[PDB]
């Protein structure tokens, strides 16, 4: 998530664009999810064409 | 002479920047470049920017 990326995640898995001047809040930590039975429920979209 | 497949870099993870390029760059192509000067060693890992 910044720019002049070009990480299948980038556009392929997610799109976002590299040339956003504006914000975009993409954060990482877990705390109140703290799934441990099994999270899946999130999908990843791995497969991109 | 190659087929250069630019699939590498944005694929896995890590690596390093490239600062070097000149206009859209995607998976590079279009301008094939000349020569592939492959340079291979280990470092320390903590320096990366030296
Ligand atoms: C680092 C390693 O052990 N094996 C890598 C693999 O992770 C990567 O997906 C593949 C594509 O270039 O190249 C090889």
């Amino acid at each position: 998530i910044a720019p002049g990326q070009t990480g299948k995640i980038a556009d392929y898995n997610y799109k976002l664009p590299d040339d956003f001047t504006g914000c975009v809040i993409a954060w990482n930590s877990n705390n109140l999810d703290s799934k441990v039975g099994g999270n899946y429920n999130y999908l990843y979209r791995l497969f991109r064409k | 002479n190659c087929v250069a497949d630019y699939s590498v870099l944005y694929n896995s993870a890590s690596f390093s920047t490239f600062k070097c390029y000149g206009v859209s760059p995607t998976k590079l192509n279009d301008l094939c470049f000349t020569n592939v000067y492959a340079d291979s060693f280990v470092i320390r890992g903590d320096e990366v920017r030296q």
